[PDB]
C-alpha cells in the first residue's frame, strides 16, 4: 500500500470542475431582453463527472469553493470602446428568494453575500460552507414530502452603455473537506444524457 | 440449534455464525426520545415467498415492511419521529438436493425505479424484480449487479449455509426521522445462481424473513 | 508599506491550486456532523470488496443475470478450460466492469495483487475436481489441463470446499502499470479446467453454475487520477 | 522586495468580507460610551419576551 | 441554545448594505449641469432594511466601514477612447461645510479626508468611527431644540474631457462594532414608502 | 577547485529555455479554422540546446517549471477595440486523452489541471513534478515494445469576438531538481537539423 | 490588510529567477528514485576523464 493518498476521498473529489457557464449582457437600452442577469441553482446533477463521483456514495458533507472566470466580448463590430465593467456575483443562500428582475430588491439585500468583480483582474472566489439542514447531503433519499446549496445570480452593474457586451462566467466548483458515507454501485455513464 | 427469544416470540436458528453486521456498526440508541424496547423489539416473521426456477428477486423496504406489524407498526404511526436498527434473518430451508444461491443485499436508501408511495411501499408482502417491477440485475437504478456486493450483504448458497443474518444499524442523514415517510433501509434478495433440484423434489422452496427491530426509539406520541 | 514583488504565476486561476478563500457566510454556524455508519476514507476500500466477475458477455447473456454464471455440464469432456480470464483489470472487458475496474477507470496507474474467488453454486451432493490455474505474465494461457497443472494451480475438490480463493501476486517491471496499455495482453491468465467430470447422485441436475468474484488486495494502490466520464 | 503571488479572489469586494480598513478620522478621539441601561447583546433576548398573540384577525 | 452567535447583535447588523447610488459626470465642456459632483448626507433613514433593523432599538453606537463601487459608462456612442478617470470621494465629517460647486474650497481643505480612487482598481474603503456628540446615536428622541454621520461628496478629478462619461458610485455601508440599547416593537414594513 | 558549483548539474541544466511557440486564434465566427486551439506534447527532442545537454547522460529525473508568455495582436487593421482575453492553458498529464476540438470534453475535465491566464498580467506558471513510470527518464533505451511528460493545450476562452486576435504563447521550460546518470559522449550539433 | 508596496521588477518574468511555483499535480505521488549506478553530480567529473586527442585532422 504505497501511499494510497491519491485515492483518498479528498484527492478524489477535491478538484476544480466547471459546473456551469452563465451568460449575461450589458444593460444597453436597445432591445436587451431579460438576459440582463443570469441565475443558476447550485447543483451537481447537471455535470456528469462530479455527479457520477458523488453517486458512488449515499451521503456526504462538503464545503464548496466556487471560483468565477468572467470573459466578455463586444456583440457587434461597433466596438469603438467601452469602460471596464463590474459584475455583481450574488450567492443567494438556501431558502432565500431568488432574483426576478435586473434590479429586484434581492440584489441590495444585506443577507445575500455578493462579490463585485472587476473585469480583467484575478478570478473571484467564495467558499460556501456546508449549508445542509441535515447532517449530510443525501444523494439518494427513499422518502416523500434533493438538497439545496443555493443560487448564484450574476449581473453587470453598469447602466447606460452604448455598445452591447456579452459575457460568460464559468463557475469552477471545487468541493473541499469532503466526507462521504455508504458506498454504492456506480451508476453507468450511459444514462446521464 | 440456537433457539432465540424476544418476549412473546421465538426463533429456531441453525447457529448465528454467518452473521453480517452492516458497516461494522452495531445498532445503538442515540448517545430526547423514548425507547419502547419493552415489546416492540420482537421477531416479526413476514409471509414466506416461494422461490421457483423463474424467480428474479424480491424486495422489502424497512420499516415499511413492519408498518402493520403490531406494536412497532403502532409506535411508528402514533409517534412523529423514530429510528430503528434491525436484525434480518433470511431463512431458506431446502433439502440437500436443491441447488442455487441467493444474494441478500441490505441497501441504504434503496430508491428503486421501473415513483408513487403505494407503489414504492409494498408493505409486508414486498415487491419483486423482473427481467411496476424494477430490473433485477439493476435494482431499478441502472446498476451492474455484481457491483451490488458493495452493499452490506450475505450469500445463501444452498449447498453450504441455508440462511443469512444481517444486523443493520440506523443509517440516515438525520439523527432521527419520520418513519411513516422515509425508509432508511432496503432489502433485496436476488437469486444469483438459479434454483434447480432433482427430478420430483419440492419444486419451489420457501424463503422467510424474521425482522427484530433493535434499539428502536420514538418521539413524540400523539 | 512592506515592499513586495509580484512574481509570475500571479492573478492566474490554476484549478489545482489550494488557497484560503474568503467565506461568503462568515457568521453561519454549520450543522454539525454525526456518526453515520459506513464512512469511507479512501476509494480503494471499495476495491477491496469482492464484487462479481461477469464471464459470459455474449449479446444474449450480457446485461442480464446470466452473464455472471459459468455453467458446468457433463457434456463431451474437452480439455479447453471452463473459463480463462485475462487480468488486464481495466482492459479485459470482463474485469473492466467490476468495482475494481470501475475505480481503475478513474486512474492512470495501479499496482498490487488481486484475490479471485470461485464459488460453486451446485448441489450439496455434487462432487468432482476443478483445477484453477494461474499463468504468469508473458506466458500464453494454457490450452490443456496438463500444461496448466505443471504451472501454478490449485486442485479444488467441489465436495469438500465449496469456494476457492486465489491471490494473484504483484509482478511488474515498473513500480506501477498503466490501465490503458499498448493494446498488449500481459500478466494474468486465470484458467479453470475440469480435473474430474462432476459426479452427481440420483437424478440430480448435471448442469451446475459457478460464480466468480474479484477484489483488490490490501497492498493494492492507484495513482494519477484520470476522469474520462463524458457525454 | 518580498516576492508575493496575487491569488484569485483579489481586488474583489465580497460584501461579507472582514478586513482592517483605513480610518478616515485617524486623530479623532471618539466620544466614550456610558452604561445606558437596557443593553442588548443578542436578538434572541427579544424573543424570550412574552408578547401577545392576536387570535381574532378578522377584518373587523 | 446551540451557539446563538448568528443572532448576536454584530452578526445581525454588521452586513454590507447598499445605502445609496451617487451619480456623477465627467467635466465635459459641452452642456454639463451641476451634476459634475454628487453629495449625500450619510443617513440610514432611506434604506429600509437597515432602518428597520436599527429601529428595533432605541440607542446605538457603531463604527461605519463604507465601501465604494464605482462604475462608469460613455453617455453617447461617440466613445472613441477616454483615459482612466480618478474620483475624489470626500468624507465631510459632521458639522463641517458641504461642497456647493465642483471646485469649492472644501475639496482642497485639509480637514475633510478624501480618497482618490482610480477606476478599474479594487473598491475604495474608509472606516468612519463613531462621530456622535452624544454617547449613543438616538433613533428616537422625544425632545426639541436626528443625528449626524457626515456627508459623502464625489467628483471626477479630470477636467478637459471630450466625451461624456457618466458614473455611479454604490456606497456599501457595513456598520461595525455595533452596540444597541432598549429594544422596541419593530415598526412595520408598511409605512416606509 | 574554486567553487565548482557553476558546473554542478543544477547550475548546468536549470535554466529557462523556450521549448515551443504555440499559436492560437480568437473564436471569431468568420472563417477561423481548427487553429482555435493549440496542442503540444511536452518534449525536449525539438529544442537542441536542452536535448544536447540531456544526451550527455543516459538517465535522469527532473521536475519541470513551465512558464507561459502570452502575446497577442489584431490580425487585420480592423482593430477598433477588443476586450482583454483569457487563455485556458491545460496541462494534460501522461496517459490522458488530448483535446481534439475547441470545446472537447477534455477542457472541462477535473483531472487535467488548467490555468486561466488573463492577458496583460504576470506570466503564468506551473511546476509539473516527475511524471515518469520508471524511476528515471531514459534518453536512450535499447529495447522494444521515449517517455511521456504530458501535453499542453491552449485556447482562448472568449466566444463571440468580432475582430480576429492571433496570439503566441512561449513556453519556458526550466528543469528543476535535476539528477542525471551514466555520462556519454555528447552527440554533435551537426545532426539535429 | 497588511499594507504592501509593489516594487519595480514586479510582474516581470526573469528567466534566471528562482521562486516557489504552484504545482499542477498537487496530489500526485511521485515515483521514488533508486540507486542507479553512475550518478553525476558535476559536469567537471566528465572532464576529469582521459579522452583521446585527435592529432591528424587532415581531410583523409
Amino acid at each position: 500500500h504505497r501511499s494510497r493518498s491519491e485515492s483518498s476521498i479528498e484527492s478524489f473529489f477535491a478538484r476544480g470542475a466547471c459546473v456551469t457557464i452563465m451568460t449575461v449582457d450589458n444593460p444597453a437600452s436597445t432591445t436587451n431582453k431579460d438576459k440582463l442577469f443570469a441565475v443558476w441553482k447550485i447543483t451537481y446533477k447537471d455535470t456528469v463527472q462530479l455527479r457520477r463521483k458523488l453517486e458512488f456514495f449515499t451521503y456526504s458533507r462538503f464545503d464548496m469553493e466556487l471560483t468565477f472566470v468572467v470573459t466578455a466580448n463586444f456583440t457587434e463590430t461597433n466596438n469603438g470602446h467601452a469602460l471596464n465593467q463590474v459584475y455583481q456575483i450574488m450567492y443567494v443562500p438556501p431558502g432565500a428568494p431568488v432574483p426576478e428582475k435586473w434590479d429586484d430588491y434581492t440584489w441590495q439585500t444585506s443577507s445575500n453575500p455578493s462579490i463585485f468583480y472587476t473585469y480583467g483582474t484575478a478570478p473571484a472566489r467564495i467558499s460556501v460552507p456546508y449549508v445542509g439542514i441535515s447532517n449530510a447531503y443525501s444523494h439518494f433519499y427513499d422518502g416523500f414530502s434533493l438538497n439545496d446549496f443555493g443560487i448564484l445570480a450574476v449581473r453587470v452593474v453598469n447602466d447606460h452603455n452604448p455598445t452591447k457586451v456579452t459575457s460568460k462566467i464559468r463557475v469552477y466548483l471545487k468541493p473541499k473537506h469532503i466526507r462521504v458515507w455508504c458506498p454504492r454501485p456506480p451508476r453507468a455513464v450511459a444514462y446521464y444524457g | 440449534v440456537l433457539q432465540l427469544t424476544l418476549g412473546n416470540s421465538t426463533i429456531t436458528t441453525q447457529e448465528a455464525a454467518n452473521s453480517v453486521v452492516a458497516y461494522g456498526r452495531w445498532p445503538e440508541y442515540l448517545r430526547q426520545p423514548t425507547e419502547p424496547d419493552v415489546a416492540a423489539c420482537r421477531f416479526y416473521t413476514l409471509d414466506t415467498v416461494s422461490w421457483t426456477k423463474e424467480s428474479r428477486g424480491w424486495w422489502w423496504k424497512l420499516p415499511d415492511a413492519l408498518r402493520d406489524m403490531g406494536l412497532f407498526g403502532q409506535n411508528m404511526y402514533y409517534h412523529y419521529l423514530g429510528r430503528s436498527g434491525y436484525t434480518v434473518h433470511v431463512q431458506c430451508n431446502a433439502s440437500k438436493f436443491h441447488q442455487g444461491a441467493l444474494g441478500v443485499f441490505a441497501v441504504p436508501e434503496m430508491c428503486l425505479a421501473g415513483t408513487s408511495y403505494q407503489n414504492a411501499n409494498p408493505g409486508e408482502k414486498g415487491g419483486t424484480f423482473t427481467g411496476f417491477c424494477p430490473v433485477d440485475y439493476l435494482l431499478g437504478n441502472g446498476t451492474l449487479l455484481g457491483n451490488a456486493f458493495v452493499f452490506p450483504h450475505q450469500i445463501i448458497n444452498l449447498r453450504t449455509n441455508n440462511c443469512a443474518t444481517l444486523v443493520l444499524p440506523y443509517v440516515n442523514s438525520l439523527s432521527i426521522d419520520s418513519m411513516v415517510k422515509h425508509n432508511n433501509w432496503g432489502i433485496a434478495i436476488l437469486p444469483l445462481a438459479p434454483l434447480n433440484f432433482a427430478s420430483e423434489s419440492s419444486p419451489e422452496i420457501p424463503i422467510t424473513l424474521t425482522i427484530a427491530p433493535m434499539c428502536c426509539e420514538f418521539n413524540g406520541l400523539r | 508599506g512592506l515592499p513586495v514583488m509580484n512574481t509570475p504565476g500571479s492573478n492566474q486561476y490554476l484549478t489545482a491550486d489550494n488557497f484560503q478563500s474568503p467565506c461568503a457566510l462568515p457568521e453561519f454556524d454549520v450543522t454539525p456532523p454525526i456518526d453515520i455508519p459506513g464512512e469511507v476514507k479512501n476509494m480503494m476500500e471499495l476495491a477491496e470488496i469482492d464484487t462479481m466477475i461477469p464471464f459470459d458477455l455474449s449479446a444474449t447473456k450480457k446485461n442480464t443475470m446470466e452473464m455472471y454464471r459459468v455453467r458446468l455440464s457433463d457434456k463431451p469432456h474437452t480439455d479447453d478450460p471452463i473459463l480463462c480470464l485475462s487480468l488486464s483489470p481495466a482492459s479485459d472487458p470482463r474485469l473492466s466492469h467490476t468495482m475494481l475496474g470501475e475505480i481503475l477507470n478513474y486512474y492512470t496507474h495501479w499496482a498490487g495483487s488481486l484475490k479471485f474467488t470461485f464459488l460453486f453454486c451446485g448441489s450439496m451432493m455434487a462432487t468432482g475436481k476443478l483445477l484453477v490455474s494461474y499463468a504468469p505474465p508473458g506466458a500464453d494461457p494454457p490450452k490443456k489441463r496438463k500444461e496448466a497443472m505443471l504451472g501454478t494451480h490449485v486442485i479444488w475438490d467441489i465436495g469438500l470446499q465449496s469456494s476457492c480463493t486465489m491471490v494473484v501476486p504483484w509482478i511488474s517491471n515498473t513500480t506501477y502499470r498503466q490501465t490503458i496499455d499498448d493494446s498488449f495482453t500481459e500478466g494474468g491468465y486465470i484458467s479453470v479446467f475440469y480435473q474430474t467430470r462432476i459426479v452427481v447422485p440420483l437424478s440430480t441436475p448435471r448442469e451446475m453454475d459457478i460464480l466468480g468474484f474479484v477484489s483488490a488486495c490490501n497492498d493494492f494502490s492507484v495513482r494519477l487520477l484520470r476522469d474520462t466520464t463524458h457525454i
